[PDB]
């Protein structure tokens, strides 16, 4: 289907890297930033949240949250495998610089790897909760 | 359009 | 200095020999030393009138002119974990706030007392620099910082192919591919169009790029999801091969019609998801599809002042681009009428800019060839900000009511700037909505929030502080003649579109009449204060400029492009264009700025713009800002011909001379030093042409002699005589 | 010998009538059980006739204008000949002034009843080949398709024009040969365009149709670089494939560039149309493509609307004179049902399979370009068939790959059958095997077939076949007529009528009433005694042909997909007699130690354990190993040098299978199965109301009873 992807530091919700292509986005990018604010050291490390016609999926590794949003019909099995590919690459490239940066999106150039990983999933060729409860 | 600036 | 009164009828040599410096606001010594650089922010009245009635009595416009994104020598960049702003009106803490409890600061724009965060507070850089750049946090962005996206849209009709513009443009892109602002996220695309719309796919898996023709002009679409806007870093070789192949593809083309509208619609859809800069290159009237424009007959010197767009298509489309953070720059290289009055709307309302190259031809017009090359060099290499908003705040009681420049005014006076470029100028007209009886100082703060070419949200803030006065004399004593001339030119442009050119010309004359008549009724000849001794001169020059001139053979697109420059250029280049600096350069000597290490740099005196100041025995250089013209007299000395021009007699000076030679003579070293010094003071490389020979049928050099009379305008003395007749009527 | 008469006449004239002696009276013409009809093969090959480089000589009567044929009475003294159709007497043209009895024109010799003329007056037009390629398929399928198209390009004549159209979500019309760039015109696959619109939007050869010898290098590189449709396919979805718009853009391209000249639109699809006009199934993978069971219960909302779109393209291409081929390979249905009229109305081919990456498709595709003893394709283009009959004969119509030209005359019958109401038909594409069926009616008898077509060399050619059959003597009417009955031809001609009514809707009711009627008139029986029923050697096989026809996959559409039923009917409506009999009644050969290979009955009693069977069904070559031979072969007796005789037994059916697995244009699918194998079902269903024995007893009961 289609989606939105965000990488953020769990401690303060500071954005690290993202990727969005429209051709709405404002309602779900907000809900994404709410989740990043709520998440802390007691949050589940792997979770799936139902947002009606849409569905959020995230993993948290090394104080970094890897979030993806897609239509509810996207395979849950593939959503987490997409987050693992990002996590292994991001933690390898910038994993040791994360708890020091202070600007938002200090890793915009990670956009490049995201979209090339993203196109290997939206082309066929743990916990479940409600996003509205968590927010 | 609204902005924080 | 000078509180003295000046009689303009006995002086007549009022123009100083040295460059005009901006007035210093009458502020306390320690307040003024922190004031904003007047090249970035300056006011028509450095002493703000206390009431609206006092402002109306002075008959002078109140407004600000700003160059906020100008390239700077040094820029303090604060990366604080918090941006300190006023809790009420959101004003950024600036050097002109008031500290009292040392843990509390009083806002200089709404007088609200704020608390200083735990983060000698007056030594903080935010209070020591009127110009500063902030790193913005997440609340200052609606989406992740967008990448740099450059889309190039080329007209390839039969007329365009004949001009040969496509060759130098593709060559400039090749030469400047590594200098495009951006990082590894930079994206680039290409579109050509004639009667159809042509996309270009770039994949490393294919032998050659692919030209994808969308022929459905009434229903345009994007033919391919990927590889139209490609990553420049990865596909560098693919972009370079296309830039080398494009000029060769349309050599034998018979397409005579141009579907500009649908092409801009397709280019808009391609850039809609991300935003960025759209570079449109057009050479003729759009005649096919939506946005088609009817032909018009050019006026001659005989038709009176009997302007506006012929359609709203390009205005509507420009607003659609602005909503998606797309700016549209228009390059018009037309040899015939093309209705720029309608096409310009694509750039006005998208915060783009227009560039005009009348009668461009690769073989026949070498001056426009070199002008395009130099303007493209600056255009491709200058810094750029994306998806930018600008807000401007002023002290309570002062109210901005009219904006000028290329942008889209959002609600609550937000200025939408899909791109922001360092060469753009803006103007604002304000009024005294509430009497400034409370304060003795008022401030003005512009804030520019934008995304840099590296993907970092930044805010550039400039703060200007001015004093408040309560007497007519104090208003006149603080008037900035150049800033007033600039604001009036922007107001006369709007008057032309709103009423007519006659009304625009009359309101410019009436501003000089009403100002000095008001000054007269508060004191035989024509008496003006010292600060306004050049007011009739600059307004006369405004009326003879191509924007407002009348009985000339000026053509439609020339006049519109002149008005587009009034609305878009900074003050200094409006003054350089309207009233160029004239120097005699055949007898240069070193009383110059001989300080610069090893260079001498002569400083010849500025001359008044009149043929009386010329001489058939010498040579004269005219700095019009964007161009330097070196007129050589018919009876010029043999020393200047051989040692500067490298020519044995006046008859063998080449007809188009694109620049001086760098001969091994001290006279050549002096004139190259003086020309190099002029050019270093600006960034769009001004081409110099010495082709102004007494008979090159290109001596429009004389059209800048704004003090002399012509068959269809007054002289500076005639103008002064008409002012005095109306002042004491 | 009446059999020698039927054999020699099909060899010479490429025709086989249901009756070779026609009813001389009106009283017997209406009472004919099986209509007087002809299986006519206009371009049938034969042992080398010399092409006659003469303009055909014509009856100088406005209506008639028949061709000089061996039935014309000549007068070599007076230089006159009398037309056998309108009795007009004609003068010989100047070039015939020197003819004599001892050296007469070829068209008068009876050995030249069928003859071909060459007309060399206008400059010859190049052939045209338009490739229309689907890109919504797996990489292995697309790569194989690209190589197959590149191979065909190396076979085309140097002067032939070629163009390329690729499609997926969009439609791309490629402008060939542009240097250094390679441009194409992209169209939405979501709306249709007319020919006129397409001409204005796009702006002897074209930019889009270039000669092979000028463009073969660039086209080969382009076909090599074709890639998948770049648009992603989301999960649980079918690709957006705009087959209907792509075909309509190809049709419109040739219509506004080279109308009225031989052209081949060759469309390669890897799946069904999922977007646009001509849509066959939606893009939801959860919704299956319609089945025959889905059709009968009105659970197929795309069929009627999709069929209509391709019927409009079929009549557009056939009016312009162009051919449409469909090469369809996918694991699911592809929509041949909705598109069948394009290759059916035009003389285009219909090839279906599971994947382009098989020997089945690759070998079938190159047999399209089989050449003859001069290096020329076995294709004809723009064929105009004109039938001229005696005044006592009228044409009811034709059933086969053809379209009506709507020309009138005294030879057109009110009783129209199939494509009727005309004495002229256009056949946009013919091969040497193209066989039409023309149904006649009576109101020596003669009929003249005149087929004008464009040869693959570009030469304009006219083939003229003039046949004659005896009028039945009045004193021995039904006896002479009964002796001239071609039971094989009549079964195929009646089968043509039955398939045409089912495909344009009970049909078995009509087929039974005619079989029972034919038994009562030409059989021998005492009333109400079924055991007394007999059939002469002339009619004995007709009921058996009728038994296998009513149970065939041509009339029992269930247990097959709609695409398979349309494919089966497509090839039966074009084939000659010999191949048609094989389709209706597959032949079965037996192999064993006890003798050489022998043909055996299609019955369960032929399935022996110690025997190999080879069944040819035209569409399938099946080799069945009996239970004994299967175990002997699973054991390993073949590899041992003791049993080289068991090697002969296992290879004998394979050898005979290889020969027919090369001549047949739609290369049949090969099956190697045995007893207990899954694929043995194809043999068990073709073999054996119920059985033939029961079927015959029911027929004899009704034949000897009421009239
Ligand atoms: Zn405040
Ligand atoms: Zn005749």
């Amino acid at each position: 289907m289609v989606l939105l992807t965000m990488i953020a530091r769990v401690a303060d919700g500071l954005p690290l890297a993202a990727s969005m292509q429209e051709d709405d986005l404002q309602q779900y990018q907000s809900q994404a930033k709410q989740l990043f604010r709520k998440l802390n050291e007691q949050s589940p490390t792997r979770c799936t949240l139902e947002a009606g016609a849409m569905t959020f999926h995230y993993i948290i590794e090394q104080g970094v949250c890897y979030l993806v949003l897609c239509e509810a019909a996207f395979p849950k099995k593939l959503a987490f495998a997409y987050l693992e590919d990002l996590h292994s690459e991001f933690d390898e490239q910038h994993g040791k610089k994360v708890p020091t940066v202070s600007r938002p999106y200090s890793f915009i150039e990670f956009d490049t790897f995201i979209q090339k990983t993203k196109k290997l999933y939206i082309d066929s060729r743990i916990m479940v909760a409600n996003i509205e409860e968590v927010l | 359009v609204t902005s924080v600036v | 200095e000078g509180l003295r009164v000046v009689n303009l009828l006995q002086e007549r040599n009022m123009l100083p020999s040295t460059p005009l410096k901006p007035p210093v606001p009458n502020l306390h010594e320690d307040i003024q030393k922190l004031n904003c650089n007047p090249e970035l922010f300056r006011c028509t009245l450095t002493s703000i009138p206390q009431t609206q009635a006092l402002l109306n009595k002075a008959k002078l416009p109140l407004g600000l002119l700003l160059h906020p994104f100008k390239d700077l020598v040094q820029l303090p960049v604060v990366t604080s974990s918090t941006i300190v702003r006023c809790r009420s009106c959101r004003t950024y803490i600036n050097p002109f706030v008031s500290f009292l409890d040392q843990r509390r600061w009083k806002c200089n724009l709404c007088y609200r007392v704020n608390d200083v965060p735990e983060e000698e507070p007056h030594r903080r850089p935010e209070v020591q620099n009127a110009t500063i750049e902030f790193m913005a946090p997440s609340e200052y962005m609606l989406r992740p910082p967008q990448p740099p996206v450059y889309l190039f849209v080329f007209d390839v009709s039969h007329n365009a192919v004949e001009t040969g513009y496509l060759n130098s443009v593709c060559q400039s892109l090749l030469d400047n591919l590594d200098l495009l602002p951006g990082n590894t996220r930079t994206k680039i695309g290409f579109i050509t169009f004639d009667s159809t719309i042509h996309f270009y796919g770039l994949q490393e898996s294919l032998s050659q790029p692919q030209m994808l023709i969308v022929s459905d002009i009434e229903d345009v679409f994007i033919p391919m999801p990927e590889n139209l806007l490609v990553n420049l870093n990865e596909s560098k070789e693919l972009v370079q091969d296309l830039l080398k192949t494009l000029p060769q593809m349309f050599t034998k083309t018979l397409e005579t019609q141009s579907a500009l509208g649908p092409a801009l619609q397709a280019a808009f859809k391609l850039m809609s998801p991300t935003g960025g800069r759209m570079s449109v290159f057009q050479t003729q009237l759009p005649t096919l599809g939506v946005g088609a424009l009817k032909p018009r007959e050019e006026p001659n010197h005989r038709s009176s002042a009997k302007m506006t767009p012929s359609t709203d298509f390009y205005k509507k489309l420009a607003l659609d681009c602005s909503g998606q953070q797309v700016a549209v720059d228009l390059f018009l290289l037309s040899g015939q009428y093309s209705d720029l009055a309608s096409l310009g709307c694509i750039s006005r309302y998208s915060a783009g800019s227009v560039y005009y190259y009348p009668s461009y031809h690769h073989q026949h017009n070498p001056v426009q060839v070199q002008k395009l090359q130099k303007e493209l060099q600056r255009y491709l290499t200058r810094k750029i900000g994306f998806e930018a908003v600008m807000r401007i705040r002023c002290t309570k009681g002062l109210s901005i009511h009219t904006f000028h420049g290329n942008f889209f005014v959002r609600s609550t006076d937000l200025l939408s700037l899909p791109n922001v470029n360092p060469d753009a100028g803006y103007a604002v007209q304000m009024s005294v909505e509430e009497s400034l009886t409370d304060t003795q100082l008022v401030s003005f703060q512009s804030a520019l929030l934008y995304t840099s070419s590296k993907g970092e949200r930044r805010i550039r803030v400039h703060t200007l502080c001015l004093p408040v006065v309560s007497t007519l004399n104090d208003v006149f004593l603080g008037a900035d003649v150049q800033a007033i001339s600039g604001l009036l030119a922007n107001m006369a442009v709007d008057r032309s579109m709103t009423a007519s050119l006659s009304d625009a010309r009359d309101a410019l004359v009436n501003a000089v009449i009403d100002s000095l008549s008001a000054y007269r009724s508060s004191v035989p000849g024509l008496m003006v204060p010292f600060s306004l001794r050049l007011f009739p001169l600059f307004v006369l020059a405004l009326l003879k400029q191509k924007s407002f001139q009348t009985g000339t053979n000026a053509r439609l697109d020339e006049r519109i492009f002149a008005m587009c420059q009034v609305k878009n250029q900074p003050l200094v280049y409006l003054m350089l264009t309207t009233h160029p600096s004239l120097y005699r350069v055949d007898n240069l000597s070193d009383e110059g700025a001989l300080n610069i290490s090893d260079r001498t740099i002569p400083q010849p005196p500025i001359l008044q713009l009149s043929v009386e100041k010329l001489s058939r025995d010498g040579a004269f250089l005219m700095d019009a800002g964007s161009v330097l013209m070196l007129w050589v007299g018919k009876n010029c000395t043999q020393n200047f011909l051989s040692q500067v021009l490298g020519v044995q007699n006046y008859a063998s000076i080449p007809q188009p001379m694109t620049d001086l030679p760098e001969l091994d003579t001290p006279e050549s070293a002096r004139i190259i030093a003086f020309i190099s010094w002029l050019r270093e003071q600006r960034p769009f490389f001004p081409i110099l042409y010495v082709i102004a020979d007494e008979s090159p049928m290109k001596a429009n050099f004389l059209q800048n002699m704004i003090e002399d009379r012509t068959e269809s305008a007054l002289s500076y003395y005639e103008f002064l005589l008409h002012i005095q007749q109306q002042v004491n009527k | 010998t009446y059999l020698e008469f039927i054999q020699q006449n099909e060899e010479r004239d490429g025709v086989r009538f249901s009756w070779n002696v026609w009813p001389s009276s009106r009283l017997e013409a209406t009472r004919m059980v099986v209509p007087v009809a002809a299986l006519f093969t206009p371009l049938k090959e034969r042992p080398d006739l010399p092409p006659i480089q003469y303009e055909p000589v014509l009856c100088s009567r406005t209506t008639c204008r028949a061709v000089l044929n061996p039935l014309c009475q000549v007068d070599y003294r007076a230089k006159l000949w009398a037309c056998n159709f309108c009795y007009q007497r004609n003068q010989f043209p100047p070039s015939y002034a020197g003819i004599s009895e001892l050296n007469q024109p070829a068209e008068l010799l009876p050995q030249f009843s069928s003859i071909e003329y060459v007309v060399l007056r206008g400059p010859q037009m190049p052939l045209i080949f338009l490739y229309v390629v689907d890109t919504c398929m797996e990489d292995e399928d697309l790569q194989a398709l690209k190589e197959s198209m590149q191979m065909s390009l190396s076979l085309l004549p140097p002067t032939a024009l070629v163009g390329l159209i690729t499609f997926g979500r969009m439609v791309q019309v490629h402008e060939l040969g542009c240097e250094g760039i390679s441009k194409s015109y992209v169209f939405r696959g979501t709306k249709d365009l007319s020919a006129k619109q397409l001409q204005e939007m796009l702006g002897p050869s074209n930019r889009f149709l270039q000669p092979v010898q000028k463009i073969d290098m660039n086209l080969t590189d382009l076909l090599g670089e074709l890639q998948r449709d770049p648009w992603p396919v989301p999960q649980g979805k079918r690709p957006l494939r705009s087959s209907g718009v792509a075909l309509s853009i190809a049709v419109g391209l040739l219509e506004c560039t080279f109308p009225n000249t031989g052209a081949r639109i060759m469309m390669f699809i890897g799946g069904p149309a999922t977007q646009g006009p001509g849509m066959v199934v939606g893009d939801e993978l959860k919704t299956p493509i319609r089945s025959w069971h889905d059709i009968d219960k009105d659970n197929a909302k795309y069929v009627k609307k999709g069929t209509k779109h391709f019927e409009a393209l079929a009549n557009r291409a056939a009016t312009t004179g162009h051919v449409i081929d469909i090469y369809a390979c996918a694991l699911d249905q592809t929509g041949l049902l909705e598109m069948k009229c394009c290759p059916n109305l035009t003389g285009g081919y219909m090839v279906m399979g599971d994947s382009f990456n098989t020997s089945l498709f690759k070998q079938t595709f190159q047999r399209v370009f089989t050449k003859d003893m001069h290096g020329q394709f076995k294709m004809g283009f723009g064929g105009t068939l004109e039938i001229k009959t005696s005044r006592e004969i009228k044409i009811s119509g034709a059933i086969g790959p053809c379209v009506s030209l709507n020309s009138k005359g005294p030879c057109v019958s009110e009783n129209e059958i199939g494509t009727g109401g005309t004495c002229q038909w256009k056949i946009c594409g013919l091969s040497p095997t193209t066989t039409l069926a023309i149904y006649f009616e009576v109101v020596r008898g003669a009929i003249q077939f005149v087929t004008q077509y464009q040869h693959s060399s570009g030469q304009r050619r006219i083939r003229v076949t003039t046949i004659a059959r005896n009028w039945a003597d009045a004193q021995t009417q039904i006896q002479n007529i009964a002796a001239s009955f071609d039971q094989e031809a009549a079964a195929i001609l009646m089968a043509r009528l039955a398939i045409y009514r089912a495909e344009t809707e009970d049909v078995l009711r009509w087929l039974d009433r005619q079989l029972i009627r034919l038994c009562q008139k030409f059989g021998e029986y005492h009333k109400d005694d079924p055991s007394s029923f007999r059939f002469s050697e002339t009619f004995s096989l007709y009921p058996q042909f009728m038994f296998h026809l009513r149970r065939s996959s041509f009339l029992q559409v269930f247990n097959n997909s709609p695409d398979e039923s349309s494919y089966y009917r497509h090839h039966f409506m074009r084939q000659d007699l010999t191949q048609s009999l094989i389709m209706i009644q597959p032949i079965l050969y037996a192999y064993s130690f006890s003798g050489p290979p022998e043909p055996v009955l299609l019955d369960s009693s032929s399935i022996l354990a110690d025997r190999i069977l080879l069944m040819d069904t035209f569409f399938q070559i099946l080799i069945y190993h009996g239970e004994t031979i299967a175990q002997w072969r699973k054991s390993g007796y073949q590899d041992m040098p003791e049993y080289e005789n068991f090697r002969h037994l296992l290879q004998a059916p394979v050898d005979d299978a290889q020969e027919i697995l090369h001549s047949r244009f739609p290369m049949p699918r090969y099956i190697d199965t045995e007893h207990g194998g899954s694929q043995a079902r194809f043999l068990l269903s073709k073999v054996n109301d119920v059985s033939l024995q029961v079927f015959m007893d029911h027929l004899k009961k009704l034949a000897v009873s009421s009239a």
